RNA sequence: UUUUCAUUAAUCAAGAACGAAAGUCGGAGGUUCGAAGACGAUCAGAUACCGUCGUAGUUCCGACCAUAAACGAUGCCGACCGGCGAUGCGGCGGCGUUAUUCCCAUGACCCGCCGGGCAGCUUCCGGGAAACCAAAGUCUUUGGGUUCCGGGGGGAGUAUGGUUGC
């Protein structure tokens, strides 16, 4: 209270504040690369999703549609981009 | 003869504080009405604003006690207003002039247009609120004289404001809130922060601080 | 709540026509009703002829016969 | 401390402070105490930092040496806990202390036989005795407080955070104040450790 | 039934407080020396205070009466209250400090005190009272 | 919904003010509030502000020094004329020695004094003492 | 009287004056 | 404060809070002048220089006191940065 | 209230000073607009004839 | 939600949808309760309270009727201004218990966070005549937008006129 610098907020308290209430605004959301166990392809999903995606590489579910973020299928590991 | 219990009645008896601005400045609390009677009481001259008689219910009947309402001020920007409830109206005049001068407080003056001469009027557009009643204070041109009931015309000329406009909203019929009303306006004066009073003050050392070398001996 | 805009002048000036009706004075003086039920008619004083002296009882705190005429 | 080398906390000092627990806070963090509070832990109980608990220590010393007379610094306990403390604080100072029940009116009422105008007021526990604090508010008196991490802050100029629940930890503080503030005035010295041991204004219970 | 007013009261505590090695357990004796203690207006009143004196001469023995500045336990009192063990309380041979702590001292240049062990955090999640 | 941007800025500063806060954050910012504050700022009400710059519509952040006593806006945009001026800082104005009408004229977003002296009427925007 | 009853009776009045 | 003759022309000159810069008002009971001594350097005693801090009543009603005169010893230098 | 270049207010402020200073309730030393609010009744009683004969020992 | 349209909005004379209980028309059925009414008590009297019975009604289907202390006695939309612990829905992060044997992964707990709701406690933010209200605050330091609406108490929500309805 009373001293505080609104305008270098630390960056803790920044991603803890509402993504539109931020003091800049910035998506929760990320773009993530999935790694198929069965397949040799990539292939680039939207941390939350709503469609579940296929890869038609070896034509397999990836990531089912969540409230929030997809949950991606046991075997295929997600790796965060930039 | 008078003998102080507080620290500031000894420094005042000791001719130590030598003006009441000092007290002001540093805004100590005044439990005796003799430190007053002292700095001012040459030029004080007090008023009787009302005797109004209040009553207690009781199986016997009713209950009287005398509220005394008093306005006290020398016309060089001093004025201090008391009220006190007693069974004889002599004990509660009495009671009522002391807390009249406890509760003096200092009265920033102020010029309507260019400033010549002394002060005449309010320095701002100033009110005072008190249970309903409101009551605000206005610069007024150089002359007018003070535009107002008789009531707040008392304090105003004790206080020495010399030309003022006075506009009231609420119940004034009930003197004791419109007397408490004008008198809090006219206490609001130096409160008001004002563009000539913006630059850095200087600390100088309390009267408490400043003379304890005096205070372990007496 | 009232409307400050600067086009609503109509708004403002319908309203404070209408709404001084509900003013007992303003009513009772520009409705041509008062005149009419008042005897003199919107006349100072008035000149009649006595029909008979009448003695009127006061309010219940305080008792005495006011001496009046029917005229 | 002003950033120098002769006003920097030692390590038989911290080892002083973590033996009687001041480092342990309560369960609940008041708003304005957020400042001082290092981080919350499982067990849910909040950690005081030294160092600015060791800042606000030096800055309550630096306040008290300010005064001339040393009767005009007032020291006030309610609780049993800060009893003795105090009474050896006044002892070694030279402050005006009082001691369990606090009778109203003592700052404001000018007619009663143990009126006291004091200068200062150092206030064991500000939830505790609320009473001194409020009469301050009367009589322009600045107040200093050791301060919980749930603690009000309301007539409270400097607040020294630390633990109040331990009985060795509120010893601990007033002798560390006690210590301080006879060292600044320059009585002892910083070469020599202080004879007084902190035991002394510790709190025996029957 | 009959209650000792504030005079009876007041007068046998001023008296306990001023003549505690006079006094005894005794009532005729409390009352005999009353007479020349104080100036008392009757001896009704002289009495029923000789008979509390006695009561209060009881309980002294028992604990220390609340209000009474005695003079001798004051000095006994004084002794506890300047006590100091050989050893210093705060020193003990290991001190048990949590891992957040010594986080908290590390980051203050304290991270080479060898004194100081640290003890494994609590391994569950759980300190409020059940609510309800 | 917002209507007189303006409005809601004047009173955030107001608020922030009243309640001693040294700084006061502003949303969204136009030129009007940016030239407003300038000659608040002019004056030495204020002191320096930053505009932090998103692409949808700019924050303010003022840093707050203890001098603003008020700063209120006047809605709607009143047409003010040179003669009807003195009426005006007659009525709003605390005192005759201090205190500001903002006008927006053909000139631009200036103060009763500057109108004054310039010679050019316009619609009142707000006032600050 | 009582508001509720004042308005039945005045409901009573208006019956038998419009019959 | 000043006509155009020169001479100042008022009682006194009220005391502005050191925190908030609000007017101390003359009846402000609540409002706190609290001196704070300035040590010697190399010795670290109390050399008889102080600095004064003035807080006015609303801060001290608020809880504000305690921070306003924590920022103030750290802008003053009277408390280590950081 | 009118600004202090205005052709207006100056002829006007001069006409009603010359006449207060014709009248004789004013001097050519204080003949400044602001200070005809410094006057009172006493200032325009003293010039009536009544007074005047009065004062100059006509009359008893 | 790192999807789309790009100012499409706010509040509203006229004009509309819905609207407890009772009430009026036609059909169905009638267990309980029960206006009216019949008795038995109490009482100076009781046309009531208390008790036994009982018509219309209470229930369902299709037409009307448009009122309640229809209440938070508090219009709707938008900004700012103090803390505190719960709670409901969704989301986000994280030790450890348990069930689906086990690994993850879902539930049940546990500790925090974020948004929108039902509220509560505390506070000299500030108001108010006060009772009280984090809104009923940001009001003589008086202007965010807009609708309905009061002007001492009775007469009176009466009279008359219009219009809606069996």
């Amino acid at each position: 209270p009373l001293a505080k610098d609104l305008l270098h907020p630390s960056p803790e308290e920044e991603k803890r504040k509402h993504k539109k209430k931020r003091l800049v605004q910035s998506p929760n959301s990320y773009f993530m690369d999935v790694k198929c166990p069965g397949c040799y392809k990539i292939t680039t999903v939207f941390s939350h999703a709503q469609t579940v995606v296929l890869c038609v590489g070896c034509s397999t579910v990836l990531c089912q549609p969540t409230g929030g973020k997809a949950r991606l299928t046991e075997g295929c590991s997600f790796r965060r981009k930039q | 003869e008078w003998m102080p219990v507080t620290k500031l009645g000894r420094l005042v008896k000791d001719m130590k504080i030598k003006s009441l601005e000092e007290i002001y400045l540093f805004s100590l609390p005044i439990k005796e009405s003799e430190i007053i009677d002292f700095f001012l009481g040459a030029s004080l001259k007090d008023e009787v604003l009302k005797i109004m008689p209040v009553q207690k219910q009781t199986r016997a009947g009713q209950r009287t006690r005398f509220k005394a309402f008093v306005a006290i001020g020398d016309y060089n920007g001093h004025v201090g207003l008391g009220v006190k409830c007693s069974k004889e109206v002599a004990t509660a005049i009495r009671g009522a002039i002391i807390l009249a001068k406890l509760s003096i407080v200092p009265v920033r003056r102020g010029y309507w247009g260019n400033k010549i001469g002394k002060p005449h009027t309010v320095p701002c557009k100033v009110t005072g609120r008190c249970g309903s009643v409101l009551v605000r204070l206005i610069p007024a041109p150089r002359g007018t004289g003070i535009v107002s009931a008789p009531v707040p015309k008392k304090l105003l000329m004790m206080a020495g404001i010399d030309d003022c406009y006075t506009s009231a909203r609420g119940c004034t019929a009930t003197l004791g809130n419109f007397a408490k009303a004008t008198f809090d306006a006219i206490s609001k004066t130096y409160s008001y922060l004002t563009p000539d009073l913006w630059k850095e003050t200087v600390f100088t050392k309390s009267p408490y601080q400043e003379f304890t070398d005096h205070l372990v001996k007496t | 709540g009232k409307c400050r805009g600067l086009r609503t002048a109509r708004k403002l000036r319908s309203h404070r026509r209408d709404q001084k009706w509900h003013d007992k004075q303003y009513k009772k003086a520009h409705l041509g009703t008062a005149l009419k039920a008042n005897p003199f008619g919107g006349a100072s004083h008035a000149k009649g002829i006595v029909l008979e002296k009448v003695g009127v009882e006061a309010k219940q705190p305080n008792s005495a016969i006011r001496k009046c005429v029917r005229v | 401390s002003g950033a120098l080398d002769v006003l920097q906390m030692k390590e038989e000092d911290v080892l002083k402070f973590l033996a009687a627990g001041t480092h342990l806070g309560g369960t609940n963090l008041d708003f304005q105490m957020e400042q001082y509070i290092y981080k919350r832990k499982s067990d849910g109980i909040y950690i005081i930092n030294l160092k600015r608990t060791w800042e606000k220590l030096l800055l309550a010393a630096r306040a008290i040496v300010a005064i001339e007379n040393p009767a005009d610094v007032s020291v006030i306990s309610s609780r049993n806990t800060g009893q003795r403390a105090v009474l050896k604080f006044a002892a070694a100072t030279g402050a005006t202390p009082i001691a369990g029940r606090f009778t109203p009116g003592t700052f404001t009422n000018q007619i009663q036989a143990a009126f006291r105008e004091p200068r200062l007021l150092v206030v064991t526990d500000p939830r505790a005795d609320h009473q001194p604090l409020t009469e301050a508010s009367y009589v322009n008196l600045p107040t200093i407080a050791l301060c919980n991490t749930d603690s009000p802050l309301r007539y409270v100029d400097i607040a020294i955070p630390c633990n109040n629940k331990g009985a060795h930890s509120v010893g601990l503080m007033w002798w560390m104040l006690a210590r301080e503030v006879l060292r600044m005035r320059g009585t002892i010295s910083r070469e020599h450790p202080w004879e007084v041991m902190p035991d002394l204004y510790f709190y025996r219970d029957p | 039934g009959r209650v000792r007013t504030k005079t009876v009261k007041k007068a046998a505590r001023v008296i306990i407080e001023k003549y505690y090695t006079r006094l005894g357990n005794d009532f005729h004796t409390n009352k005999r020396v009353c007479e020349e203690i104080a100036i008392i207006p009757s001896k009704k009143l002289r009495n029923k205070i000789a008979g509390y004196v006695t009561h209060l001469m009881k309980r002294i023995q028992r604990g220390p009466v609340r209000g009474i500045s005695i003079k001798l336990q004051e000095e006994e009192r004084e002794r506890r209250d300047n006590y100091v063990p050989e050893v210093s309380a705060l020193d003990q041979e290991i001190i048990e400090v949590d891992p957040d702590t010594k986080e908290m001292l590390k980051l203050l240049d304290f991270g080479s005190l060898s004194n100081l062990q640290v003890t494994q955090p609590t391994v569950g999640m759980n300190f409020k009272t059940p609510r309800g | 919904v917002r209507m007189n941007v303006l409005a809601d800025a004047l009173k955030s500063i107001n608020n922030a003010e009243k309640r001693g806060k040294r700084q006061v954050l502003i949303r969204p910012c136009s030129k009007v509030i940016v030239r407003f504050l300038t000659v608040m700022m002019k004056h030495g009400y204020i002191g320096e502000f930053e505009i932090i710059d998103d692409h949808r519509a700019g924050k303010i952040v003022v840093n707050l020094t203890g001098r603003l006593n008020k700063c209120g806006v006047i809605s709607p945009r009143f047409d003010v004329q040179l003669k009807d001026l003195e009426k005006w800082q007659n009525n709003l104005l605390p005192s005759r020695q201090f205190g500001f009408i903002v006008l927006t004229t053909s000139a631009g977003i200036m103060d009763h004094e500057e109108a004054r002296r310039k010679h050019t009427g316009g619609k009142i925007l707000g006032f600050f003492f | 009287m009582r508001a509720k009853w004042r308005k039945k009776r005045m409901r009573r009045l208006k019956r038998k004056r419009r019959k | 404060m000043q006509n155009d003759a020169g001479e100042f022309v008022d009682l006194y000159v009220p005391r502005k809070c050191s925190a908030s810069n609000r007017i101390i008002g003359a009846k402000d009971h609540a409002s706190i002048q609290m001196n704070v001594a300035e040590v010697d350097k190399v010795t670290g005693r109390f050399n008889g220089q102080f600095k004064t801090y003035a807080i006015c009543g609303a801060i001290r009603r608020m809880g504000e006191s305690d921070d306003s005169i924590l920022r103030l010893a750290k802008a003053d230098g009277i408390v280590s940065k950081n | 209230t009118l600004d202090e270049k205005d052709p207006r207010r100056l002829f006007e402020g001069n006409a009603l000073l010359r006449r207060l200073v014709r009248i004789g309730v004013l001097d050519e030393g204080k003949m400044k607009l602001d200070y005809i609010l410094g006057l009172k009744i006493e200032d325009f009683l003293e010039r009536r004839l009544q007074t005047q004969v009065f004062k100059l020992g006509l009359a008893k």
